[PDB]
């Protein structure tokens, strides 16, 4: 019969910033404060804890504040790093993880830093067994959002980012793809606002 | 570490499954959560010291079990759609004292229960070498994998190297798009980058495998379309490097 509020239920950082997470719980007696990641396809990790008593903990980037007065408790992640995005569960018991009353979640997305951006949009070499034209626009800054297709046979994915480990090289990229005759890549990011310098090869 | 089985599971309402999940850190409580997209995890069985002592409301189709000190299963019959969900397994309470407590997760069951196999399908797999004015401007190779025309969506995607699954240079869709927006019956389509230096892929030696693993059906299942039987199997597309032109 008891609550854990988790707010916000989305939070979009740059990598670099501070993130903070703010629940709060109904039941007084709740003596116990896990925080859960679950990065996508995986089962959720417990990141840190407050076994209550005190006031704050800390383990390096992460850190949580429990005030039983208040019934809040948050956490604060400093120097987000990409692999930091994940969902978070806030969680609060009095007798164990058997009794965990648990947040609703949060959706922490850190987009990268792009060292160089380099706005392009090329055409992917055709494969002798698709009849699809696939078209490719990497190299672009985060402060730019992919909208999809309004082309019914025009299938657009959204933004994805690929870590090149061995160069500390991180890179945006988005993909459409269609066999509709009317496409070719000046056009399939259309309805998106590519920045004014995106790079059209031919 | 707890380890589940299987990854993913796509069942009929009259099949008959097991899960199966294992810890061998001697803990001595052991949970079942289903977990709905976008929700938290929601409990419904906990065993401690191998007597069921937690039982939340869960429906008797649903039937678990404990073998042993180490061991737990998730017996699954006459399922229904709602049923699709994350089965996660987890366990806690070291033995007695000698450990702090803490409490794991494994990586869960995938589950889709449908309504009428008629609908599932396999994925189409391709992979798009790179754009030579890519490799001119940057220096970098991007390769694109696209599976397309699956039903329901479960897939893992994998990139093989040489041989060897990569990891490095790799962004796969964190969802499937759908293929008819509209319809409920919608095929999905999924997306992934594969990305290396333009001397990596100039170099004919290497070799580039786009590895889709679907979860459809068992033998148990009964097929009577004139179309192949959509049964769980792997899809993959090649392609090997390319030197100057
Ligand atoms: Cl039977
Ligand atoms: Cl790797």
């Amino acid at each position: 019969g008891e609550n854990v509020e988790q707010h916000p239920s989305t939070l979009s950082v740059q990598e670099g910033d501070s993130a903070v997470i703010k629940c709060t719980y109904s039941d007084s007696a709740s003596n116990y404060f896990p925080w859960y990641k679950q990065e996508l396809g995986k089962g959720p990790q417990l990141i840190i804890d407050i076994r209550s008593n005190v006031g704050e903990k800390k383990d390096q980037r992460i850190a949580v504040t429990l005030n039983k007065t208040a019934k809040h408790f948050s956490l604060h992640i400093t120097e987000t790093q990409p692999e930091d995005s994940a969902v978070y569960f806030c969680a609060a018991s009095k007798r164990g993880f058997q009794k965990l009353v648990f947040g609703t979640g949060t959706r922490l997305l850190v987009s990268p830093n792009i060292q160089n951006p380099d706005p392009a949009v090329y055409q992917l070499r055709d494969s002798k067994s698709s009849d699809k034209s696939v078209c490719l626009f990497t190299d672009f800054d985060s402060q730019t959002n992919v909208s999809q297709s309004k082309d019914s046979d025009v299938y657009i994915t959204d933004k994805c980012v690929l870590d090149m480990r061995s160069m500390d090289f991180k890179s945006n990229s988005a993909v459409a793809w269609s066999n509709k005759s009317d496409f070719a890549c000046a056009n399939a990011f259309n309805n998106s606002i590519i920045p004014e310098d995106t790079f059209f090869p031919s | 570490e707890v380890t589940q089985t299987p990854k993913h599971l796509v069942m009929g309402m009259t099949n008959k499954k097991s899960l199966k999940c294992e810890q061998h850190m001697g803990h001595r409580a052991m949970y079942w959560y289903k977990q709905k997209a976008k929700k938290p995890p929601e409990l419904m069985f906990v065993y401690s010291y191998e007597k069921l002592s937690i039982n939340e409301s869960v429906p008797s189709r649903f039937s678990p079990e404990c073998p042993n000190s180490s061991l737990l299963n998730l017996h699954l019959h006459a399922l229904q759609p709602e049923d699709s969900a994350l089965y996660l397994c987890a366990s806690s309470q070291p033995p007695l004292g000698v450990g702090t407590d803490t409490q794991y997760f494994g990586p869960g069951t995938r589950l889709t229960v449908l309504e009428d196999l008629k609908n599932v399908f396999p994925p189409e797999v391709a992979v798009f070498e790179p754009s030579e004015a890519e490799i001119s401007h940057t220096q970098k190779a991007t390769l694109v994998c696209l599976a397309t025309g699956f039903y329901p969506d479960h897939v893992e995607l994998s990139w093989w190297v040489n041989g060897k699954e990569v990891h490095s240079g790799v962004c796969t869709d964190p969802q499937p798009l759908k293929e008819q927006p509209a319809l409920n019956d919608s095929r999905y389509a999924l997306s992934s980058r594969l990305r290396v230096s333009a001397t990596f892929w100039q170099n004919p030696r290497n070799h580039f495998r786009c590895q889709v693993q679907f979860y459809g059906l068992s033998e148990n299942d009964e097929w009577t379309q004139d179309r192949a039987k959509p049964v769980t199997q792997i899809v993959s597309a090649e392609a090997w490097g390319r030197a100057d032109g």
